[PDB]
Protein backbone atom coordinates (compact mmCIF):
# COMPACT_ATOMS: atom_id res chain seq x y z
CA UNK A 1 0.00 0.00 0.00
CA UNK A 2 2.94 2.28 0.89
CA UNK A 3 4.39 1.75 -3.05
CA UNK A 4 0.87 1.92 -4.21
CA UNK A 5 0.17 5.71 -2.88
CA UNK A 6 2.80 7.06 -4.58
CA UNK A 7 0.25 6.51 -8.35
CA UNK A 8 -2.51 8.46 -6.57
CA UNK A 9 -3.95 12.02 -5.90
CA UNK A 10 -3.89 13.36 -2.72
CA UNK A 11 -7.57 12.67 -2.31
CA UNK A 12 -7.15 8.95 -2.15
CA UNK A 13 -3.36 8.17 -1.44
CA UNK A 14 -4.89 5.99 1.98
CA UNK A 15 -8.38 6.30 1.68
CA UNK A 16 -10.68 2.96 1.01
CA UNK A 17 -14.35 2.84 0.28
CA UNK A 18 -16.38 0.98 3.33
CA UNK A 19 -18.21 -2.61 3.31
CA UNK A 20 -21.59 -2.99 4.04
CA UNK A 21 -22.69 0.51 4.11
CA UNK A 22 -26.43 -0.18 5.34
CA UNK A 23 -25.87 -2.61 8.42
CA UNK A 24 -29.24 -3.35 9.86
CA UNK A 25 -31.61 -0.76 11.38
CA UNK A 26 -33.53 -1.68 14.96
CA UNK A 27 -35.55 0.37 17.09
CA UNK A 28 -31.93 0.12 19.23
CA UNK A 29 -31.16 3.51 17.45
CA UNK A 30 -32.35 6.66 16.71
CA UNK A 31 -32.66 7.68 13.06
CA UNK A 32 -30.08 10.17 12.95
CA UNK A 33 -27.08 8.74 14.70
CA UNK A 34 -28.03 5.25 12.17
CA UNK A 35 -27.89 7.45 9.70
CA UNK A 36 -24.99 9.74 10.64
CA UNK A 37 -22.89 6.60 10.81
CA UNK A 38 -23.82 4.76 7.94
CA UNK A 39 -20.17 6.06 6.49
CA UNK A 40 -18.63 5.78 2.70
CA UNK A 41 -15.54 5.69 3.64
CA UNK A 42 -12.40 4.46 6.13
CA UNK A 43 -8.75 5.36 6.22
CA UNK A 44 -6.73 2.25 6.65
CA UNK A 45 -4.09 4.30 8.23
CA UNK A 46 -4.70 3.30 11.67
CA UNK A 47 -7.27 0.92 11.12
CA UNK A 48 -7.80 -2.68 10.70
CA UNK A 49 -10.79 -4.10 9.77
CA UNK A 50 -10.66 -3.00 6.80
CA UNK A 51 -8.33 -5.53 5.78
CA UNK A 52 -10.91 -8.57 6.94
CA UNK A 53 -12.07 -10.18 4.43
CA UNK A 54 -15.84 -9.86 3.91
CA UNK A 55 -18.54 -12.90 2.89
CA UNK A 56 -20.76 -12.89 -0.02
CA UNK A 57 -23.97 -14.30 -0.84
CA UNK A 58 -26.06 -13.29 -3.78
CA UNK A 59 -25.27 -10.81 -5.89
CA UNK A 60 -22.98 -7.87 -4.56
CA UNK A 61 -20.57 -5.21 -5.47
CA UNK A 62 -16.89 -4.83 -3.21
CA UNK A 63 -14.13 -2.50 -2.96
CA UNK A 64 -10.72 -4.87 -3.86
CA UNK A 65 -8.33 -4.98 -1.16
CA UNK A 66 -4.44 -4.14 -2.65
CA UNK A 67 -1.97 -7.01 -1.45
CA UNK A 68 0.63 -5.81 -3.76
CA UNK A 69 2.08 -3.91 -6.16
CA UNK A 70 5.05 -3.26 -8.43
CA UNK A 71 6.56 -2.02 -11.71
CA UNK A 72 8.06 -4.11 -14.75
CA UNK A 73 11.91 -2.90 -14.35
CA UNK A 74 12.02 -1.85 -18.09
CA UNK A 75 8.98 0.25 -18.27
CA UNK A 76 7.87 2.06 -15.24
CA UNK A 77 4.33 2.72 -16.86
CA UNK A 78 3.49 -0.92 -16.98
CA UNK A 79 2.44 -1.52 -12.89
CA UNK A 80 1.00 -4.96 -11.53
CA UNK A 81 -1.47 -4.88 -8.61
CA UNK A 82 -3.20 -7.86 -7.01
CA UNK A 83 -6.56 -7.25 -5.23
CA UNK A 84 -8.27 -9.78 -3.35
CA UNK A 85 -11.90 -9.80 -2.59
CA UNK A 86 -13.92 -12.57 -1.28
CA UNK A 87 -13.87 -15.64 1.02
CA UNK A 88 -14.53 -18.88 -0.52
CA UNK A 89 -15.39 -20.47 -4.64
CA UNK A 90 -17.45 -17.60 -5.55
CA UNK A 91 -19.55 -18.33 -8.65
CA UNK A 92 -17.82 -15.30 -10.32
CA UNK A 93 -17.08 -11.83 -11.18
CA UNK A 94 -19.58 -9.96 -13.23
CA UNK A 95 -18.04 -6.80 -13.59
CA UNK A 96 -15.47 -4.01 -12.89
CA UNK A 97 -15.68 -0.57 -12.13
CA UNK A 98 -12.80 2.06 -12.11
CA UNK A 99 -13.64 4.68 -9.56
CA UNK A 100 -17.36 4.87 -10.37
CA UNK A 101 -17.10 4.08 -13.92
CA UNK A 102 -17.98 0.86 -15.40
CA UNK A 103 -16.99 -0.89 -17.95
CA UNK A 104 -20.61 -2.18 -19.69
CA UNK A 105 -22.79 0.68 -19.99
CA UNK A 106 -25.66 1.09 -18.10
CA UNK B 1 16.48 12.76 -13.81
CA UNK B 2 20.30 12.31 -14.98
CA UNK B 3 20.32 16.12 -15.59
CA UNK B 4 23.52 16.75 -18.53
CA UNK B 5 24.88 19.84 -20.63
CA UNK B 6 26.25 18.92 -23.74
CA UNK B 7 28.23 20.77 -26.12
CA UNK B 8 27.44 21.51 -29.58
CA UNK B 9 24.36 27.50 -30.35
CA UNK B 10 26.48 26.85 -27.26
CA UNK B 11 24.57 23.33 -26.72
CA UNK B 12 21.89 21.25 -25.42
CA UNK B 13 20.64 20.36 -22.15
CA UNK B 14 19.27 17.00 -21.40
CA UNK B 15 17.24 15.06 -19.03
CA UNK B 16 15.29 11.67 -18.61
CA UNK B 17 11.55 12.64 -17.25
CA UNK B 18 10.78 12.45 -13.54
CA UNK B 19 8.28 9.34 -12.86
CA UNK B 20 5.97 11.39 -11.26
CA UNK B 21 3.12 11.05 -13.82
CA UNK B 22 1.15 14.10 -13.12
CA UNK B 23 4.25 16.06 -14.23
CA UNK B 24 3.10 18.81 -16.81
CA UNK B 25 6.46 20.72 -17.40
CA UNK B 26 9.67 21.20 -16.38
CA UNK B 27 11.01 24.77 -16.02
CA UNK B 28 14.93 25.74 -16.07
CA UNK B 29 16.42 28.89 -14.68
CA UNK B 30 19.61 30.08 -16.49
CA UNK B 31 22.49 32.26 -14.77
CA UNK B 32 21.98 35.95 -15.47
CA UNK B 33 18.47 35.47 -17.62
CA UNK B 34 15.16 37.14 -16.66
CA UNK B 35 13.35 34.41 -16.79
CA UNK B 36 13.16 30.56 -17.11
CA UNK B 37 12.73 28.46 -19.72
CA UNK B 38 9.66 26.38 -19.79
CA UNK B 39 9.31 22.86 -21.22
CA UNK B 40 6.21 21.11 -21.43
CA UNK B 41 5.81 17.18 -21.09
CA UNK B 42 3.55 16.55 -24.03
CA UNK B 43 4.49 12.75 -24.32
CA UNK B 44 5.32 10.32 -21.38
CA UNK B 45 7.74 7.92 -21.35
CA UNK B 46 10.26 6.92 -18.74
CA UNK B 47 13.30 6.19 -21.24
CA UNK B 48 13.61 8.85 -23.70
CA UNK B 49 15.25 12.29 -23.14
CA UNK B 50 14.02 15.70 -22.85
CA UNK B 51 15.89 18.55 -24.31
CA UNK B 52 16.62 22.28 -24.61
CA UNK B 53 18.63 24.16 -26.64
CA UNK B 54 21.37 27.12 -25.65
CA UNK B 55 22.03 29.59 -28.11
CA UNK B 56 23.71 33.31 -27.95
CA UNK B 57 25.83 33.03 -24.94
CA UNK B 58 29.16 33.50 -24.51
CA UNK B 59 31.52 31.33 -23.18
CA UNK B 60 31.89 31.67 -19.42
CA UNK B 61 30.65 29.98 -16.18
CA UNK B 62 26.68 29.65 -15.96
CA UNK B 63 24.76 27.84 -13.28
CA UNK B 64 21.51 25.95 -14.20
CA UNK B 65 18.54 25.17 -12.05
CA UNK B 66 15.98 22.59 -13.24
CA UNK B 67 12.56 21.52 -11.31
CA UNK B 68 9.47 19.94 -12.07
CA UNK B 69 5.97 21.03 -11.67
CA UNK B 70 3.08 18.92 -10.85
CA UNK B 71 0.18 19.70 -11.66
CA UNK B 72 -0.98 20.44 -8.12
CA UNK B 73 1.33 23.55 -8.78
CA UNK B 74 4.17 22.18 -6.08
CA UNK B 75 7.60 21.49 -7.32
CA UNK B 76 10.41 18.50 -6.77
CA UNK B 77 13.61 19.56 -4.97
CA UNK B 78 16.18 21.32 -7.60
CA UNK B 79 18.71 19.83 -9.65
CA UNK B 80 22.13 21.94 -10.34
CA UNK B 81 24.36 22.13 -12.62
CA UNK B 82 27.69 24.59 -12.69
CA UNK B 83 29.26 24.48 -15.96
CA UNK B 84 31.96 26.42 -18.66
CA UNK B 85 29.40 27.30 -21.47
CA UNK B 86 32.06 27.62 -25.14
CA UNK B 87 31.52 29.66 -28.26
CA UNK B 88 29.08 28.74 -31.10
CA UNK B 89 31.20 26.90 -33.73
CA UNK B 90 29.07 27.54 -36.80
CA UNK B 91 29.23 30.76 -37.77
CA UNK B 92 27.25 32.68 -40.15
CA UNK B 93 27.94 33.11 -43.32
CA UNK B 94 29.36 36.58 -44.28
CA UNK B 95 26.79 38.99 -46.08
CA UNK B 96 26.98 41.48 -48.67
CA UNK B 97 30.67 40.96 -49.94
CA UNK B 98 30.59 42.97 -52.60
CA UNK B 99 32.88 44.99 -54.79
CA UNK B 100 32.64 48.90 -54.28
CA UNK B 101 34.91 50.39 -57.70
CA UNK B 102 31.78 49.07 -59.86
CA UNK B 103 30.71 50.60 -63.22
CA UNK B 104 27.21 52.31 -63.60
CA UNK B 105 24.85 49.17 -64.79
CA UNK B 106 27.15 46.35 -63.59
CA UNK B 107 30.58 45.11 -63.66
CA UNK B 108 31.91 41.67 -65.42
CA UNK B 109 35.72 43.34 -65.37
CA UNK B 110 35.73 46.01 -62.71
CA UNK B 111 36.51 49.91 -63.08
CA UNK B 112 40.19 50.84 -62.53
CA UNK B 113 43.23 48.42 -62.07
CA UNK B 114 42.48 47.39 -58.44
CA UNK B 115 39.39 46.01 -56.69
CA UNK B 116 38.12 47.61 -53.58
CA UNK B 117 36.14 45.13 -51.01
CA UNK B 118 33.14 45.51 -48.73
CA UNK B 119 31.36 43.03 -46.52
CA UNK B 120 28.94 43.39 -43.77
CA UNK B 121 29.59 42.70 -39.83
CA UNK B 122 28.39 38.84 -38.72
CA UNK B 123 26.10 38.84 -35.59
CA UNK B 124 28.79 36.88 -33.72
CA UNK B 125 31.13 39.83 -33.21
CA UNK B 126 28.66 41.29 -30.76
CA UNK B 127 29.24 38.34 -28.64
CA UNK B 128 32.85 36.37 -28.98
CA UNK B 129 35.32 38.50 -29.58
CA UNK B 130 39.01 38.06 -31.34
CA UNK B 131 36.98 36.81 -34.77
CA UNK B 132 38.35 37.85 -37.99
CA UNK B 133 37.69 37.49 -41.45
CA UNK B 134 39.67 35.32 -44.01
CA UNK B 135 40.16 36.55 -47.04
CA UNK B 136 41.29 34.39 -50.41
CA UNK B 137 41.73 35.40 -54.23
CA UNK B 138 42.16 33.33 -57.44
CA UNK B 139 43.28 33.49 -60.81
CA UNK B 140 40.85 31.19 -63.18
CA UNK B 141 43.17 28.42 -62.51
CA UNK B 142 42.24 28.83 -59.11
CA UNK B 143 46.17 29.38 -57.55
CA UNK B 144 46.87 31.35 -55.07
CA UNK B 145 47.07 34.99 -55.41
CA UNK B 146 46.81 36.16 -52.38
CA UNK B 147 45.50 34.84 -48.43
CA UNK B 148 44.55 37.74 -46.08
CA UNK B 149 43.52 38.05 -42.48
CA UNK B 150 41.72 41.05 -41.89
CA UNK B 151 40.79 41.93 -37.97
CA UNK B 152 37.62 42.96 -37.12
CA UNK B 153 37.26 45.45 -40.28
CA UNK B 154 35.22 44.76 -43.11
CA UNK B 155 36.60 46.19 -46.40
CA UNK B 156 40.10 45.55 -48.15
CA UNK B 157 41.85 47.28 -50.92
CA UNK B 158 43.75 45.43 -53.98
CA UNK B 159 45.86 46.82 -55.65
CA UNK B 160 47.88 47.00 -58.91
CA UNK B 161 51.38 46.61 -57.60
CA UNK B 162 49.86 43.25 -55.82
CA UNK B 163 48.14 42.14 -59.29
CA UNK B 164 51.80 42.72 -60.58
CA UNK B 165 53.74 40.59 -58.27
CA UNK B 166 51.22 37.98 -57.84
CA UNK B 167 51.32 38.13 -61.60
CA UNK B 168 55.30 37.98 -61.53
CA UNK B 169 55.86 35.09 -59.15
CA UNK B 170 53.12 33.50 -61.12
CA UNK B 171 39.13 37.10 -60.66
CA UNK B 172 38.13 35.31 -58.05
CA UNK B 173 37.55 35.92 -54.25
CA UNK B 174 36.34 33.92 -51.32
CA UNK B 175 35.97 35.03 -47.17
CA UNK B 176 34.33 33.82 -43.94
CA UNK B 177 34.20 34.62 -40.48
CA UNK B 178 36.47 32.88 -38.27
CA UNK B 179 38.00 32.45 -34.81
CA UNK B 180 39.80 30.22 -32.87
CA UNK B 181 38.32 27.31 -31.15
CA UNK B 182 37.15 26.62 -34.40
CA UNK B 183 34.88 29.48 -34.65
CA UNK B 184 34.07 29.28 -38.53
CA UNK B 185 31.34 30.51 -41.19
CA UNK B 186 29.87 27.26 -41.98
CA UNK B 187 30.29 28.38 -45.86
CA UNK B 188 32.62 30.83 -47.53
CA UNK B 189 30.78 33.67 -49.01
CA UNK B 190 32.64 34.63 -52.65
CA UNK B 191 32.56 36.63 -55.60
CA UNK C 1 -0.22 4.83 -17.86
CA UNK C 2 0.29 7.40 -20.15
CA UNK C 3 -0.65 11.19 -20.32
CA UNK C 4 -4.55 10.07 -20.51
CA UNK C 5 -4.41 8.33 -17.31
CA UNK C 6 -2.20 9.95 -15.51
CA UNK C 7 -2.87 7.86 -12.08
CA UNK C 8 -4.44 4.48 -11.51
CA UNK C 9 -8.44 4.76 -10.39
CA UNK C 10 -10.07 3.31 -7.48
CA UNK C 11 -10.94 -0.28 -7.89
CA UNK C 12 -14.20 -2.25 -7.33
CA UNK C 13 -16.21 -5.05 -8.55
CA UNK C 14 -19.22 -6.35 -8.89
CA UNK C 15 -19.31 -10.34 -8.16
CA UNK C 16 -21.37 -13.38 -7.82
CA UNK C 17 -21.08 -15.28 -4.39
CA UNK C 18 -20.47 -18.26 -3.15
CA UNK C 19 -21.04 -21.22 -3.36
CA UNK C 20 -23.66 -22.59 -0.74
CA UNK C 21 -24.56 -26.84 -0.62
CA UNK C 22 -28.46 -26.56 -1.04
CA UNK C 23 -30.08 -30.08 0.29
CA UNK C 24 -33.08 -31.38 -1.35
CA UNK C 25 -35.64 -33.65 0.41
CA UNK C 26 -34.56 -36.68 -1.75
CA UNK C 27 -31.25 -36.68 -0.20
CA UNK C 28 -29.51 -34.79 -2.95
CA UNK C 29 -26.56 -32.15 -2.47
CA UNK C 30 -26.21 -30.03 -4.87
CA UNK C 31 -23.47 -27.56 -3.63
CA UNK C 32 -23.49 -25.89 -7.29
CA UNK C 33 -23.84 -22.29 -6.92
CA UNK C 34 -25.21 -19.82 -4.72
CA UNK C 35 -28.54 -19.42 -3.53
CA UNK C 36 -30.64 -16.64 -2.45
CA UNK C 37 -32.31 -18.65 0.77
CA UNK C 38 -31.88 -16.95 3.95
CA UNK C 39 -31.88 -20.58 5.54
CA UNK C 40 -28.95 -22.20 3.21
CA UNK C 41 -26.66 -19.12 3.56
CA UNK C 42 -27.15 -19.30 7.54
CA UNK C 43 -26.54 -23.00 7.28
CA UNK C 44 -23.44 -22.26 5.37
CA UNK C 45 -22.04 -19.20 7.37
CA UNK C 46 -22.91 -21.26 10.76
CA UNK C 47 -20.87 -24.78 9.71
CA UNK C 48 -17.86 -22.99 8.47
CA UNK C 49 -15.08 -23.31 10.18
CA UNK C 50 -12.49 -21.41 8.61
CA UNK C 51 -14.64 -18.94 9.26
CA UNK C 52 -17.97 -18.63 11.37
CA UNK C 53 -19.53 -20.45 14.26
CA UNK C 54 -17.86 -23.86 13.65
CA UNK C 55 -20.54 -26.30 14.30
CA UNK C 56 -21.00 -29.49 12.95
CA UNK C 57 -23.38 -30.55 10.76
CA UNK C 58 -24.71 -33.61 12.67
CA UNK C 59 -26.62 -31.41 14.75
CA UNK C 60 -29.15 -29.93 12.61
CA UNK C 61 -32.14 -31.83 11.66
CA UNK C 62 -32.05 -31.97 7.67
CA UNK C 63 -35.44 -32.65 7.18
CA UNK C 64 -37.00 -30.03 8.74
CA UNK C 65 -34.82 -27.32 7.62
CA UNK C 66 -36.02 -28.71 3.98
CA UNK C 67 -39.78 -27.38 5.26
CA UNK C 68 -38.41 -24.49 6.09
CA UNK C 69 -36.55 -23.78 2.97
CA UNK C 70 -39.88 -25.48 1.20
CA UNK C 71 -41.90 -22.67 3.31
CA UNK C 72 -39.44 -19.46 2.03
CA UNK C 73 -39.73 -20.32 -1.53
CA UNK C 74 -43.48 -19.65 -1.65
CA UNK C 75 -43.99 -17.80 -4.89
CA UNK C 76 -45.55 -14.57 -4.67
CA UNK C 77 -47.79 -13.14 -7.42
CA UNK C 78 -48.11 -9.14 -6.02
CA UNK C 79 -46.05 -8.27 -9.16
CA UNK C 80 -44.96 -9.78 -12.10
CA UNK C 81 -41.08 -10.34 -13.43
CA UNK C 82 -41.31 -8.38 -16.90
CA UNK C 83 -41.00 -5.10 -14.21
CA UNK C 84 -37.38 -5.71 -13.60
CA UNK C 85 -35.06 -5.18 -16.22
CA UNK C 86 -32.06 -5.61 -13.64
CA UNK C 87 -32.77 -9.08 -12.93
CA UNK C 88 -29.33 -10.44 -13.98
CA UNK C 89 -27.85 -8.13 -11.87
CA UNK C 90 -30.63 -8.51 -8.88
CA UNK C 91 -29.50 -12.08 -8.82
CA UNK C 92 -32.11 -14.02 -11.05
CA UNK C 93 -30.17 -15.84 -13.56
CA UNK C 94 -33.20 -16.60 -15.97
CA UNK C 95 -35.99 -13.29 -16.48
CA UNK C 96 -38.68 -15.77 -18.01
CA UNK C 97 -38.38 -19.20 -15.16
CA UNK C 98 -40.18 -17.83 -11.97
CA UNK C 99 -37.97 -15.65 -9.91
CA UNK C 100 -40.43 -14.27 -7.61
CA UNK C 101 -40.14 -15.81 -3.83
CA UNK C 102 -41.47 -14.21 -0.72
CA UNK C 103 -37.83 -13.70 0.04
CA UNK C 104 -34.32 -13.04 -1.80
CA UNK C 105 -31.22 -11.81 -0.04
CA UNK C 106 -27.84 -10.43 -1.05
CA UNK D 1 -19.65 17.15 -30.19
CA UNK D 2 -20.11 16.84 -33.80
CA UNK D 3 -16.14 16.71 -34.82
CA UNK D 4 -16.13 17.27 -38.76
CA UNK D 5 -13.21 17.03 -40.96
CA UNK D 6 -13.88 20.45 -43.65
CA UNK D 7 -11.84 20.69 -46.91
CA UNK D 8 -10.84 23.92 -48.42
CA UNK D 9 -4.05 24.60 -46.68
CA UNK D 10 -5.70 20.75 -46.20
CA UNK D 11 -8.39 22.05 -44.71
CA UNK D 12 -10.30 22.02 -41.09
CA UNK D 13 -11.39 20.36 -38.54
CA UNK D 14 -14.18 21.97 -36.44
CA UNK D 15 -15.95 20.63 -33.34
CA UNK D 16 -18.50 21.93 -31.45
CA UNK D 17 -17.84 22.46 -27.46
CA UNK D 18 -17.84 19.91 -25.00
CA UNK D 19 -20.89 20.32 -22.28
CA UNK D 20 -18.58 19.99 -19.22
CA UNK D 21 -17.55 23.66 -18.60
CA UNK D 22 -14.55 22.99 -16.71
CA UNK D 23 -12.78 22.12 -20.21
CA UNK D 24 -9.31 24.35 -20.94
CA UNK D 25 -8.17 23.14 -24.04
CA UNK D 26 -8.88 20.38 -26.94
CA UNK D 27 -5.72 17.94 -27.94
CA UNK D 28 -5.34 16.67 -31.51
CA UNK D 29 -3.42 13.45 -32.57
CA UNK D 30 -2.75 13.15 -35.96
CA UNK D 31 -1.59 9.88 -37.62
CA UNK D 32 1.91 10.50 -38.40
CA UNK D 33 2.73 13.71 -36.83
CA UNK D 34 5.43 13.42 -33.53
CA UNK D 35 2.57 15.94 -31.44
CA UNK D 36 -0.55 16.94 -30.94
CA UNK D 37 -1.97 20.16 -31.64
CA UNK D 38 -3.09 21.82 -28.48
CA UNK D 39 -6.54 24.43 -28.70
CA UNK D 40 -7.51 26.74 -25.91
CA UNK D 41 -11.10 27.35 -24.59
CA UNK D 42 -10.06 31.35 -23.64
CA UNK D 43 -14.44 31.49 -24.71
CA UNK D 44 -17.05 29.17 -23.98
CA UNK D 45 -20.06 29.27 -25.65
CA UNK D 46 -22.10 25.97 -25.92
CA UNK D 47 -23.15 26.81 -30.14
CA UNK D 48 -19.96 28.10 -31.47
CA UNK D 49 -17.94 25.95 -33.23
CA UNK D 50 -13.89 25.42 -32.59
CA UNK D 51 -11.83 25.49 -35.35
CA UNK D 52 -8.42 24.03 -36.24
CA UNK D 53 -6.24 24.37 -39.72
CA UNK D 54 -4.70 21.57 -41.64
CA UNK D 55 -1.59 22.78 -43.72
CA UNK D 56 1.06 21.44 -45.88
CA UNK D 57 -0.04 17.83 -45.87
CA UNK D 58 0.11 15.69 -49.40
CA UNK D 59 -3.19 13.91 -50.48
CA UNK D 60 -3.52 10.85 -48.42
CA UNK D 61 -5.35 8.84 -45.59
CA UNK D 62 -4.88 10.24 -42.38
CA UNK D 63 -6.82 9.74 -38.70
CA UNK D 64 -7.69 12.09 -36.38
CA UNK D 65 -8.39 11.52 -32.33
CA UNK D 66 -9.64 14.82 -30.57
CA UNK D 67 -9.75 14.77 -26.30
CA UNK D 68 -10.67 17.60 -24.41
CA UNK D 69 -8.89 18.36 -20.87
CA UNK D 70 -10.29 19.16 -17.66
CA UNK D 71 -8.68 21.59 -15.44
CA UNK D 72 -8.05 18.26 -13.21
CA UNK D 73 -5.93 16.73 -16.23
CA UNK D 74 -8.35 13.76 -17.26
CA UNK D 75 -9.83 13.79 -19.93
CA UNK D 76 -13.05 12.83 -22.17
CA UNK D 77 -13.10 9.41 -24.10
CA UNK D 78 -11.50 9.91 -27.68
CA UNK D 79 -13.83 10.67 -30.50
CA UNK D 80 -12.00 9.22 -33.77
CA UNK D 81 -11.97 10.71 -37.60
CA UNK D 82 -10.85 8.56 -40.56
CA UNK D 83 -10.59 10.61 -43.96
CA UNK D 84 -8.36 11.12 -47.23
CA UNK D 85 -6.62 14.49 -47.18
CA UNK D 86 -6.61 16.11 -50.62
CA UNK D 87 -3.91 18.77 -52.16
CA UNK D 88 -3.92 22.38 -51.23
CA UNK D 89 -5.78 24.33 -54.26
CA UNK D 90 -4.35 27.57 -53.71
CA UNK D 91 -0.93 27.13 -55.08
CA UNK D 92 2.46 30.06 -54.53
CA UNK D 93 2.70 32.23 -57.37
CA UNK D 94 5.47 32.17 -59.11
CA UNK D 95 8.79 33.72 -57.83
CA UNK D 96 11.82 36.00 -59.61
CA UNK D 97 10.37 35.18 -62.95
CA UNK D 98 13.37 36.43 -65.23
CA UNK D 99 14.50 36.91 -68.26
CA UNK D 100 18.53 35.95 -68.75
CA UNK D 101 19.91 37.16 -72.36
CA UNK D 102 19.59 40.99 -70.79
CA UNK D 103 21.96 43.86 -70.92
CA UNK D 104 24.03 45.70 -68.59
CA UNK D 105 22.18 47.76 -66.42
CA UNK D 106 18.58 46.47 -67.53
CA UNK D 107 16.59 46.02 -70.59
CA UNK D 108 13.68 47.18 -72.43
CA UNK D 109 13.77 45.47 -75.90
CA UNK D 110 16.07 42.44 -74.48
CA UNK D 111 19.48 41.37 -75.69
CA UNK D 112 19.45 39.36 -78.76
CA UNK D 113 16.52 37.69 -81.21
CA UNK D 114 15.21 35.52 -78.56
CA UNK D 115 14.64 35.13 -75.18
CA UNK D 116 15.68 33.00 -72.45
CA UNK D 117 13.58 32.67 -69.43
CA UNK D 118 13.77 31.44 -65.92
CA UNK D 119 11.69 30.89 -62.42
CA UNK D 120 12.03 29.42 -59.23
CA UNK D 121 10.81 26.00 -58.38
CA UNK D 122 7.80 26.67 -56.05
CA UNK D 123 7.22 25.58 -52.18
CA UNK D 124 4.66 22.91 -53.41
CA UNK D 125 6.01 20.87 -55.31
CA UNK D 126 7.57 19.37 -52.31
CA UNK D 127 4.76 17.84 -51.40
CA UNK D 128 2.57 17.38 -54.46
CA UNK D 129 3.72 15.75 -57.51
CA UNK D 130 2.73 16.51 -61.18
CA UNK D 131 2.53 20.01 -60.63
CA UNK D 132 3.65 21.59 -64.05
CA UNK D 133 4.49 25.29 -65.45
CA UNK D 134 1.82 26.65 -67.60
CA UNK D 135 3.09 29.98 -69.69
CA UNK D 136 1.78 32.23 -71.86
CA UNK D 137 3.33 34.57 -74.72
CA UNK D 138 1.47 37.67 -75.90
CA UNK D 139 1.95 40.61 -78.19
CA UNK D 140 0.82 43.99 -77.26
CA UNK D 141 -2.31 43.61 -79.15
CA UNK D 142 -2.63 40.50 -76.41
CA UNK D 143 -2.82 37.93 -78.94
CA UNK D 144 -1.92 34.41 -78.59
CA UNK D 145 1.78 34.56 -79.49
CA UNK D 146 2.29 31.11 -77.48
CA UNK D 147 1.08 28.45 -75.19
CA UNK D 148 3.20 26.28 -73.23
CA UNK D 149 3.73 23.47 -70.53
CA UNK D 150 6.59 22.95 -68.86
CA UNK D 151 7.29 19.51 -66.77
CA UNK D 152 8.48 20.27 -63.39
CA UNK D 153 11.25 22.63 -65.06
CA UNK D 154 12.24 25.88 -64.42
CA UNK D 155 13.78 27.46 -67.51
CA UNK D 156 12.11 27.80 -71.05
CA UNK D 157 13.84 29.27 -74.41
CA UNK D 158 12.06 31.37 -77.00
CA UNK D 159 13.79 31.42 -80.72
CA UNK D 160 13.75 33.64 -83.67
CA UNK D 161 12.19 30.63 -85.45
CA UNK D 162 9.20 31.09 -82.99
CA UNK D 163 9.14 34.72 -83.00
CA UNK D 164 8.78 34.89 -87.11
CA UNK D 165 6.06 31.46 -87.12
CA UNK D 166 4.31 33.35 -84.69
CA UNK D 167 4.45 36.69 -86.52
CA UNK D 168 3.86 34.70 -89.82
CA UNK D 169 0.78 33.55 -88.50
CA UNK D 170 -0.20 36.76 -87.02
CA UNK D 171 5.98 41.16 -75.60
CA UNK D 172 4.50 40.26 -72.78
CA UNK D 173 4.72 37.07 -70.71
CA UNK D 174 2.77 35.02 -67.68
CA UNK D 175 2.92 32.36 -66.10
CA UNK D 176 1.51 30.56 -63.32
CA UNK D 177 2.17 26.59 -61.23
CA UNK D 178 -0.46 24.32 -61.98
CA UNK D 179 -1.72 21.06 -61.34
CA UNK D 180 -5.07 18.00 -61.52
CA UNK D 181 -7.16 18.78 -59.02
CA UNK D 182 -7.66 22.36 -59.05
CA UNK D 183 -4.20 22.75 -57.72
CA UNK D 184 -3.14 26.69 -59.01
CA UNK D 185 -1.01 29.44 -58.36
CA UNK D 186 -3.74 31.86 -56.97
CA UNK D 187 -2.01 34.23 -59.36
CA UNK D 188 -0.11 34.54 -63.06
CA UNK D 189 3.40 35.85 -62.84
CA UNK D 190 4.19 38.28 -65.56
CA UNK D 191 6.45 39.93 -67.08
Amino acid sequence: ISILAKYQVQEERYKLKSKKKLFGLSRSYSLKKYYETVTKEVDIDFNLAAKYIPVVYGVQKIPGIPIFADTELHNPNIVYVVYAFAEGEIDGFLDFSFGDNPMICV
Amino acid sequence: RDFKYTPTKNGELSWLPSLTNNVVYYSIVHSGHAEPYIVQQLETNPNERMIQEIIGEPAGLAIFEIRAVDINGRRSSPVTLSIELNSAKNLSVVSNFRVTNTASGDVTEFVGPDVKLAWDRIPEEDIIESIFYTLEIHDPQNRMLRSVRIENQYTYDYLLTYNKADFALQLYFRIRAEGDDGEQSVEWASI
Amino acid sequence: INENRTEIPEVSAEIQGKKVKVYHSDGRVTANSTSLNGIWQTLDYLTSDRYGANITIDQFPLQQLIQEAAILDIIDESYQVSWQPYWRYVGWTNPLAENRQIVQMN
